[PDB]
């Protein structure tokens, strides 16, 4: 399958040079698995996630995703347009408030709720969790996504945007999961992308158009947005049967473009997230 | 994350 005109980080991930438009993917689209995204909730409702979308929790007053971020990730992983896994499940998870921000307590609940709600649904090609968020180092917040990834889900968190080493965030700084830094369209490391040797992976995080609250879209720029192109990514794989949620983010960085990105500093990872599609 | 997106 192509999408022509893609979105620049689609295109981005399924060729081995910058500068393309067409984003090639197999038509399976991540059909069979399930993204649990875990943020300000997603807009169910919004016609680009064509009824695949559905709220599961939510540690607030509403279920709403009253901010946006939770939707424009959520796109990204598998809208139609702007998504990686465009056949993908997806569940919301509301663990931030609509300014975009959550206690740790919070963040680490919503993680242990993924590990026991996944045994609930029907996702016979796998179950992937993305989370865009973090804030300051947490042993207990790096040991929540660590239970959540020994329970079997393939766990991505974005490296964060403090343009400084990630081992000082958590859940970031946490090695057994898929640390994702962000890249823009010309391959330079994002200025704001946090980086360091526990990072896994890079992808595409600089003016990414996705899905947006009130059934729109903006663009806008984090290593949250890579987080989701990665997580989507290894549904699409673990769909392929190619890997599975344990060895995902191993398999995505042993087949991605190497030494492509500029701007990298050494002992972090030059490495950015390639489905290495061939028709 | 860390700012996270
Ligand atoms: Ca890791």
């Amino acid at each position: 399958a192509a999408q022509t005109n893609a979105p620049w980080g689609l295109a981005r991930i399924s060729s081995t040079s910058p500068g393309t438009s067409t984003y090639y993917y197999d038509e399976s689209a991540g059909q069979g698995s399930c993204v649990y995204v875990i943020d300000t909730g997603i807009e169910a409702s919004h016609p680009e996630f064509e009824g695949r979308a559905q709220m599961v929790k939510t540690y607030y007053y509403s279920s709403r995703d009253g901010n946006g971020h939770g939707t424009h990730c959520a796109g990204t992983v598998g809208s139609r347009t702007y998504g990686v896994a465009k056949k993908t499940q997806l569940f919301g998870v509301k663990v931030l408030d609509d300014n975009g921000s959550g206690q740790y307590s919070t963040i680490i609940a919503g993680m242990d709720f993924v590990a026991s709600d996944k045994n609930n649904r029907n996702c016979p090609k796998g179950v992937v969790a993305s989370l865009s968020l973090g804030g300051g180092y947490s042993s207990s917040v790096n040991s929540a996504a660590a239970r959540l990834q020994s329970s079997g889900v393939m766990v991505a968190v974005a490296a964060g945007n403090n343009n400084a080493d990630a081992r000082n965030y958590s859940p970031a700084s946490e090695p057994s999961v898929c640390t994702v830094g962000a890249s823009d369209r010309y391959d330079r490391r994002s200025s704001f992308s946090n980086y360091g040797s526990v990072l896994d992976i890079f992808g595409p995080g600089t003016d990414i158009l996705s899905t947006w609250i009130g059934g729109s879209t903006r663009s806008i720029s984090g290593t949250s947005m890579a987080t989701p192109h990665v997580a989507g990514l290894a549904a699409y794989l673990m769909t392929l049967g190619k890997t599975t949620a344990a060895s995902a983010c191993r398999y995505i960085a042993d087949t991605a473009n190497k030494g492509d990105l500029s701007n990298i500093p050494f002992g972090t990872v030059n490495l950015l997230a390639y489905n290495n599609y061939q028709a | 994350g860390a700012l996270a997106g």
